[PDB]
């Protein structure tokens, strides 16, 4: 999930985009 | 784009801008 | 009239305090 | 939509919360 | 609601959103 | 007061409640 | 004109930092 | 009030400090 | 049309995430 | 200028770029 | 005024406030 | 800069103001 990916750990831009709609 | 950790409101404020008119979706107990 | 742009930064703040862990979808369109 | 509901008039918290999972 | 620690103008900002119309008030020193 | 009571400390929606005037 | 709920978001945040220690009363109405 | 002042015009360091505790 | 202040308040944050490292210049005049 | 640029429309990523240093 | 750490887009918001119409600079990798 | 002075340290007003234009 996100906060895994992006809080605990860096999400790229690209990764950030994928929880986009 | 920075490369940072992004939590709790941050990581909402970062994907309202990086997402526009598609919006997101924030699932935290994913 | 209400800037949409504003207020959809303000709003989704706000859904992160409401909904805590239980997340949302935010759909402008 | 929340837009049109929370943009144009202010949402109380138990109006923003229809839009939780 | 969120159940986690808020702080600085994360506090303030919560508080903003739950008080409405009545207002605040933010004492830190107390 | 409230520092010690949500940031040092969590508070509940209704402990939040409490700083409203 | 100015959208009041959106301007006092921001008001709050700059006497969070405007008054620090002193803290604040924010009366709207 | 607050709103009246510093919504309307924009209120400087100083000007906001009148609200301060 | 768009309260400035407002806006400006909202622009900075917008740029600390999309420059990074690279920081930026706000120069609103 | 940023603000005549992106107050007025919304500016994406990309145009937001041309301000950072 | 606020005596404490600021960082990020914390410190970029201090900023903002503090130039006022002057606007200001953030370079972090000075 | 900016950084070492406000963020791993505390800047003071005065120090803010040192990076405004
Ligand atoms: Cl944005
Ligand atoms: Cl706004
Ligand atoms: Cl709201
Ligand atoms: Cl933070
Ligand atoms: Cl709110
Ligand atoms: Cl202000
Ligand atoms: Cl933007
Ligand atoms: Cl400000
Ligand atoms: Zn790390
Ligand atoms: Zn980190
Ligand atoms: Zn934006
Ligand atoms: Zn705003
Ligand atoms: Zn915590
Ligand atoms: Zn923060
Ligand atoms: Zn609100
Ligand atoms: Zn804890
Ligand atoms: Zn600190
Ligand atoms: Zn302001
Ligand atoms: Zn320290």
């Amino acid at each position: 999930g996100i906060v895994e990916q992006c809080c605990t750990s860096i999400c790229s831009l690209y990764q950030l985009e994928n929880y986009c709609n | 784009f920075v490369n940072q950790h992004l939590c709790g409101s941050h990581l909402v404020e970062a994907l309202y801008l990086v997402c526009g008119e598609r919006g997101f979706f924030y699932t935290p107990k994913t």
